[PDB]
RNA sequence: AUACAGUGAAACUGCGAAGCUCAUUAAAUCAGUUAUCGUUUAUUUGAUAGUUACAUGGUAUAACUGUGGUAAUUCUAGAGCUAAUACAUGCAAUCUCGACCCUUUGGAAGAGAUGUAUUUAUUAGGAUGAUUCAUAAUAACUUUUCGAAUCGCAUGGCCUUGUGCUGGCGAUGGUUCAUUCAAAUUUCUGCCCUAUCAACUUUCGAUGGUAGGAUAGUGGCCUACCAUGGUUUCAACGGGUAACGGAGAGGGAGCCUGAGAAACGG
């Protein structure tokens, strides 16, 4: 099952590691806005 | 011919219908670049029906096409098949290309197969249809005498052309009853008094 | 028989529905040769192997061998073992080797684990399988 | 409207294009061959192309192609094919993570993720199912593949390891969807409903049902696409119909029916071009574009040969189809919005161009 | 990249071997071939020797046998309905050897009729009925015995029989 | 198992 | 490869293992390399007429030399067992044989005798369009052979037309020459077929003397009767 | 700048620099395959119309046609082998060192070194149907006493030189086929001798 | 030599281009031997294709003539030529059953029959120990293959004097099979110390089955499902070594040719 990779593995994997660094920025609205937002998705 | 095709206003031409009847003919030729001129100047009479159905005509004509186009064209229930109302327009023309494409000799692989794929769309075809081109190629044969005297051979008519043709007639007839068998169109004047005839004409160029 | 995905059948061999001449299905076999009685079993069997020396497209050519059945679990297949005395020089003396090999195994026949099994070589079957049982003992 | 073809086959829908390329050389003798014009040298893949997509910074594209399995880059300002590379498997799905075409990502057909860089093939990373489709959030950099069961796995580009899968209460993926302003992913499943996913936590803000009155057929949500401006929602189904929602409320503002009952590869929101009121959706057939607000049809892209992807260039009038011909095909709309820069003298050729209705 | 060596699997006793060499082409391999419903796309791949290969990624056309009553007639393809192998191929409808589609029941229907002169002398004219019922729904499940990555074919054959009741109950 | 080759030592002579 | 050193060429040449640096290799061919003697080694070491490759040359150029009825111009031709090679110029006819040391013998024969040859049945199998031919041992396909023509015969084959006049079965108490081995070149009558299917057949063989010995069946050549061969043998 | 003005019917063709910048302004923003009209070029020119066919800038790259830009880029061209090259685009700018013109039909007035002037083909037909083309021959006429001959004089010497005409009926190649037919007749017989040999001898062992 | 005919630059075609320097590896290198009924194979050699024509087109250009740009290259654009074994196109026979048993070798009414290549389906089934092997037949399929629009030397035999019919020796081409040159996998055997190296494997297949993808083909080689297997105290696995007693051409990634190279070529 995990011979081919049919199972997940959460082992590190170094050549992916810090492939890409996060933005900071975030989300152009605020995150009190976001989550307003949601809590009210589709009424 | 080209010239023909490229007049701009042919239906009014001197002699409109009886050159269109020529020009039928001519669509029926068996070397294919007179078809080619032949429908381009058919083409120049103006056609609603015809100008819709202009591309897979062409196509038709095209030797490296013309596989492919039957089996998309002339399917019936097929998404590119001639609609019910432009039937009657349409098929005249088919009949003689077709006619022509028999009327290529099978010296080659590649043309014998060409025949297999030409008779093999007749059951495509609604029956008076068929007839339609069952009695194509028996006008050439001329068979009205024989029947209207009582059964008697004319002299002139008994050449090596006249039993080419009839040659011709019974292997396109032969074809046509072996893809149609049962469902084969039976009609007395359109193939079985030429049929008849041609018999009548190897038992008399035989013993004379 | 039929308890895979796809439809088990013998390449090539037709049985015409319409004609239906027999109950039987038509059953393609052959001889391995070698003096091997082909058993009954296969003749009138209804399995599907295409590695059947009997039934299917492998050809028994080259060395043949005999073996004692090891192990039995995996399907249609088994390993077995051979043993021999290998000569030492240096002390002019014998010491005892054995080695395993995996071998195909055609349904027509019953192995269990202890019997004897004259085995023939042929075409690469698997990663590691080159032979064919041909006799049960 | 004005609709011209700069690029693509200019023959009949049956005949086919190698054809074409046969009956090259006998019309080379024709006018037409020296006039007609190519915008980027080497448009072409070999026999169909599945998708297209063009570079962030504007000045580079890139595809695929399906024999040999090839991925090209074109450089827009050399109009040139930059590089030719293949790949082991077909490509299902892809997004460029660089602003240019140096970082790409990769869904190949043999459930193997693999990354791409500027030298060459970085990585292959395989994933435990099928997937469908590909979307990478630029905030948290955490790469989500859509997949034939219902979890959706989380790999977190940062810290180089498979993450938890966000488990779906239906089983299939087919496209996911990420918002730029709020981060909310909208997974298309199989069954009709789609299943809003929170990205800092791991639930289901809400599962929206799509209804059809018209057909009682079951229908499968094929595309999702968010709008930039946070709220409006595109959904597309297979049997061809497209719906808009305002997130805030359940039910679909407009309803769209294409006509031809194929499902919607891709929806395209023309913010940018002007006149934001407009909405791109693609069939297998027919790219239609029209108003997100009164549903009135302004422009139809018919091709000859079928699309597998249709992209927009941002700012400009210009659209990339991915089709299953030789050429892909290439097409501006004057009226929409500007030529590029580097198409800077394709409006002096407007007269010539074919402009089919 | 795909490579037929053995070199780089795992021993029978198994220890991890080492990489001897560089990957020679004469155990090259060559991607999948994904042939799919459409309009004809046939490539030529050029293989070892003056040999040569055919690659249909697009095929829409096959030439299907009857069997039973000995014909062989060229149909359009509906779409793939099984495949043994995966289930993955029927769902992007890949084309391959050995993969259930439904193909075209009007060119066998017409030659049924002129063979025989009986909708669908009489003994001969009865088939199967499970058969029948496919031509009244107008549909034809048939199985591809061709490989069209590497002929460049899509050929097959009818099901019918025993083949077609353990299909029906796969379906 | 008997190779069955022939061998060029056997033949040539070695009376030196 | 393509270059051969005179200490690995064929042991059965004769060649002195000194002479230069390099052997010829017989080119491609009716025989096997390890199992030919190319026109230069048997013109030059064991004929003495040519002095160099060079001489060979001229004289392979001037078309005197004729392998089984036809002329040969190629230096490196592979002559082998049961070749006729022809010199009108000297009146001369050759056979190649095999000594009881296993050397290719320059065996002389009368113009009969060289306007024949004999081939070990390789193979009986039915080509295109139902014709069924013979594949010999020297790679001649000969068509319309007679049925009871089998496996492990020898066909009589004519050189001016190349077709059978006669055939040897393969049976016991048939004369039979050795054509590889340590027993490589010994002449003796058939005893009995030891068959092992899936292996290779042994074949007892008894020479005038009495003396018995086993060599393989891919070694066996049926040369006739016994105290009647269809050759003149060395 | 430079025009090289050709007029393909004589086949002529010379330069003209022409210092004044309204001319070149007046070609400015055309595109290679479009027509301009002499008497805007000059007067001399009047009744002129030029096909644009391509030209060089100052820096010496050529101009070349399916790209509409005014400025330079380089393209993956062909001489299989691909190379990367700087090329100019067909828009014509006044980055352009040479312009190549064609006239499409003349004007009032006769240039003096292209409408004036001629220069005769270099080379006559060599098939023989070609020759047929070249001087009507009917099927009967032989093209033999048709040859274009070309009269070489060196020194004293003098002698007429005519081509190898190719494709023609000799009696040679009607040797050649009906060889060929009666080898192809001579097999066929050949193997039928041996099938009834064959079947003589199966009758015999049967 | 009144089509050219000797020699022949240039160009288009055809064939062939397949020593050094670093590292190191225990029967996984190499040597012997088996099998390919599991494969490709230029070339050599033997066989092998009766299914407008007194010879078609540029749907063609090089070399070549001439006009120019550039500091500039085995850098170059415009105009005008001309050819093929280059590129395309393409063409009144034979064999059986044989009444009359007419003549008794014999003629003969009438009936009939008649390429090759790929793929699928179906029927019959001389060779080997063994085959679904070989071959043949039927129904179709194919970006349906091929089945001399070529050249050199000689000018014979006939007559129906037309340059009428019929032709000798070679070269270059072409389908299939076999042979030969090779290549690729593959069966078994083959002198170091070793437990102070006892577990190794499934560690992105480890053992096997079914089906599929690809190869020149067999085969987890890879892919989808299924079983939890395989080696080992008779030494697996690991470690050391007087195991000189396999790699690359500035560094990795990728592509192209050809019979044969992942090419010291691009």
């Amino acid at each position: 099952k995990a011979s081919k990779g049919r199972k997940l593995n959460y082992s590190v994997q170094d050549p992916i590691a810090n492939y890409e660094a996060p933005i900071t920025s975030g989300y152009k609205w605020s995150d009190d806005q976001i989550d307003e937002f949601f809590a009210g998705l589709l009424g | 011919l080209k010239t023909l095709s490229k007049f701009k206003n042919i239906k009014n031409v001197y002699s409109a219908t009886e050159l269109h009847d020529h020009l039928m003919v001519l669509l029926g030729s068996r070397n294919t670049d007179v078809q080619k001129l032949a429908l381009d100047a058919l083409l120049a009479y103006k056609n609603p029906t015809l100008n819709k159905y202009r591309d897979n005509l062409k196509n038709l004509l095209d030797d490296t096409l013309f596989k492919d186009e039957i089996t998309t064209f002339l399917t019936e229930n097929g998404s590119q098949s001639i609609k019910a109302e432009d039937e009657k327009v349409v098929m005249p023309y088919v009949l003689r290309i077709f006619f022509g494409r028999a009327q290529v000799p099978p010296t080659s692989g590649q043309k014998r197969s060409r025949k297999i794929a030409v008779i093999s769309v007749l059951p495509n075809f609604k029956k008076p249809y068929i007839n339609d081109f069952l009695s194509l190629a028996s006008e050439r044969l001329d068979y009205n005498y024989f029947f209207g005297n009582s059964h008697q051979i004319n002299s002139s008519k008994a050449t090596l052309k006249t039993i080419r043709r009839m040659t011709g007639f019974v292997n396109i007839v032969n074809s046509t009853l072996s893809v149609l068998r049962t469902n084969f169109p039976l009609h007395t004047n359109s193939v079985l008094q030429p049929l008849i005839y041609s018999i009548a004409m190897a038992y008399y160029v035989l013993d004379t | 028989v039929q308890s895979e995905r796809a439809f088990q059948k013998q390449p090539h061999i037709f049985n015409n529905p319409k004609v239906k001449t027999s109950k039987r299905t038509k059953r393609w076999y052959k001889n391995a040769g070698l003096g091997f009685k082909t058993p009954k079993t296969a003749i009138e069997g209804s399995y599907i192997d295409k590695k059947c020396p009997f039934t299917g497209l492998v050809s028994i050519r080259g060395k043949i061998l005999t073996g004692t059945v090891v192990s039995t679990k995996m399907h249609r297949t088994i390993v077995i073992r051979r043993a021999y005395l290998h000569y030492i020089p240096k002390y002019n003396r014998y010491e005892k080797r054995h080695k395993n090999v995996p071998v195909h195994v055609s349904p027509a026949f019953r192995v269990q684990v202890g019997d004897i099994v004259t085995v023939g070589q042929c075409r690469p079957i698997s990663k590691t399988v080159r032979f064919n049982v041909v006799k049960v003992s | 409207v004005s609709v011209y073809q700069v690029s693509g086959t200019n023959v009949s829908r049956s005949l086919p294009d190698w054809i074409a390329k046969k009956r090259k050389r006998q019309l080379k003798n024709d006018l037409e061959y020296q006039n007609r014009v190519e915008l980027i040298q080497d448009f072409e893949f070999s026999e169909a192309s599945n998708k297209i997509k063009v570079s962030r910074d504007g000045q580079y594209c890139m595809a695929t192609g399906t024999y040999k399995p090839q991925i090209h880059v074109y450089d827009f300002a050399n109009l040139s094919l930059k590089f030719d590379r293949h790949t082991d498997a077909e490509n299902v799905d892809f997004t460029i993570l660089s602003d240019d075409w140096t970082k790409s990502v990769h869904l190949q057909n043999d459930r193997s993720i693999q990354f791409q860089n500027k030298g060459g093939l970085h990585y292959t990373t395989r994933i435990p199912k099928f997937g469908r489709s590909l979307v990478y959030n630029k905030v948290n950099c955490d790469l989500y593949v859509g997949a034939s069961g219902n979890e959706l796995y989380r790999l977190n580009l940062e810290k180089g390891r498979f993450l938890n899968p966000f488990k779906l209460d239906t089983e299939g993926v087919n496209h996911v969807s990420i918002n730029e302003v709020n981060g909310l992913l909208a997974a298309g499943t199989e069954t009709n409903v789609v299943e809003f996913w929170d990205p800092r936590s791991r639930s289901r803000v809400s599962k929206l049902y799509l209804e059809n009155n018209i057909d009682n057929r079951p229908f499968q949500v094929t595309t999702t696409s968010f709008r930039n401006d946070g709220l409006t929602f595109a959904c597309g189904t297979s049997n061809g119909y497209s719906y808009i929602y305002d997130l805030r409320t359940s039910e679909p503002s407009i309803i769209k029916d294409q006509g031809y009952g194929f499902d919607i590869k891709k929806i395209i929101w023309l913010d940018n071009v002007g006149t934001e009121n407009k909405i791109v959706t693609c069939d297998k057939r027919i790219a239609k574009i029209w108003d997100r607000l009164d549903g009135k049809a302004y422009a139809s892209m018919e091709p000859s040969v079928d699309i597998n992807d249709i992209e927009h260039v941002p700012g400009t009038g210009m659209f990339f189809t991915a089709n299953e011909s030789i050429p892909m095909h290439t097409y501006y709309i004057p009226s929409l919005g500007p030529s590029p820069r580097w198409c800077s003298f394709l409006d002096s050729i407007t007269e010539e161009l074919e402009e089919k209705p | 990249g795909i490579s037929r060596d053995s070199r780089h699997k795992r021993s029978a006793t198994g220890a991890k071997r080492a990489q001897f060499r560089k990957k020679r082409k004469f155990e090259l391999g060559r991607q999948p071939a994904n042939t799919k419903i459409g309009a004809k796309r046939i490539h030529s791949v050029r293989t070892r020797g003056g040999n040569k290969k055919y690659r249909a990624l697009r095929i829409e056309t096959g030439n299907f046998s009857w069997a039973s009553e000995g014909i062989s007639k060229k149909t359009r393809i509906a779409g793939v309905v099984y495949h043994p192998s995966n289930n993955e191929l029927v769902r992007t409808n890949t084309l391959t050897k050995a993969a259930i589609v439904q193909i075209d029941a009007t060119p066998f229907r017409q030659w049924f009729e002129a063979h025989y002169g009986q909708t669908l002398r009489a003994a001969s004219a009865k088939i199967e009925s499970s058969v029948e019922s496919q031509f009244s729904a107008g549909r034809l499940y048939a199985c591809i015995s061709s490989r069209p990555g590497q002929s460049g074919r899509c050929d097959g054959y009818i099901l019918e029989g025993e083949e077609l009741a353990f299909y029906l109950r796969r379906l | 198992h008997f190779e069955d080759r022939f061998d060029a030592r056997e033949h040539k002579d070695r009376s030196n | 490869k393509k270059h051969l050193k005179r200490l690995a060429a064929p042991h059965h040449w004769l060649l002195d293992k000194l002479s230069g640096c390099y052997a010829p290799r017989p080119s491609a061919g009716p025989h096997k390399l390890r199992e030919s003697l190319p026109l230069i080694v048997f013109l030059r070491n064991r004929l003495k007429y040519a002095l160099n490759g060079r001489e060979v040359k001229a004289i392979l150029m001037q078309r005197h030399v004729k392998v089984d009825g036809k002329v040969r111009t190629d230096t490196t031709y592979p002559a082998g067992f049961m070749d006729v090679i022809t010199l009108d110029a000297t009146n001369e006819n050759f056979r190649l044989v095999y000594d009881v040391k296993g050397r290719f013998a320059v065996h002389r024969i009368t113009d009969e005798e060289a306007s024949y040859k004999l081939g070990k049945v390789k193979k009986v199998q039915l080509g295109k369009k139902g014709v069924p031919y013979v594949v010999t041992h020297d790679g001649r396909t000969i068509r319309y052979p007679d049925p009871n023509i089998k496996v492990n015969d020898t066909v009589k084959i004519d050189l001016a037309s190349g077709k059978i006049t006669d055939f040897i079965k393969f049976d016991a108490g048939k004369l039979v020459y050795v054509t590889g081995g340590r027993n490589l070149g010994r002449i003796g009558t058939i005893v009995h077929k030891e068959r092992h299917d899936g292996g290779f057949d042994l074949v007892h063989i008894k020479d005038s003397l009495d003396n018995t010995f086993v060599t393989r069946l891919n070694n066996v050549f049926v040369i006739g009767e016994q105290g009647k061969p269809y050759i003149s043998l060395p | 700048m430079k025009l090289n003005i050709s007029y393909p019917v004589n086949g002529s063709q010379k330069t003209f620099e022409i210092d004044d910048e309204h001319r070149i302004r007046v070609f400015f923003d055309k595109r290679i395959g479009q027509e301009v009209d002499g008497e805007a070029v000059g007067d001399e020119f009047k009744g002129y119309v030029f096909k644009i066919s391509g030209g060089n800038d100052k820096q010496g790259f050529p101009m070349k046609q399916g790209v509409l830009l005014p400025t330079r880029i380089k393209l993956l061209l062909t001489k299989g082998e691909r190379k990367r090259k700087s090329v100019r685009g067909a828009i014509v700018g006044p980055d352009l060192a040479v312009l190549a013109l064609v006239i499409v039909k003349k004007g009032e007035q006769e240039l003096e070194g292209l409408t004036d002037t001629t220069v005769p083909k270099r080379l006559g037909p060599k098939r023989a149907n070609n020759i047929r083309k070249f001087f009507g021959l009917s099927k009967e006429d032989d093209v033999r006493d048709f040859v274009i001959r070309r009269e070489v004089t060196k020194g004293e010497k003098t002698y007429t030189k005519a081509p190898k005409i190719q494709r023609l009926v000799t009696p040679q190649r009607l040797q050649r086929k009906r060889h060929q037919r009666a080898l192809k007749v001579r097999n066929a017989q050949a193997q039928r001798e041996a099938a009834a040999e064959y079947a003589q001898l199966l009758a015999k062992r049967l």
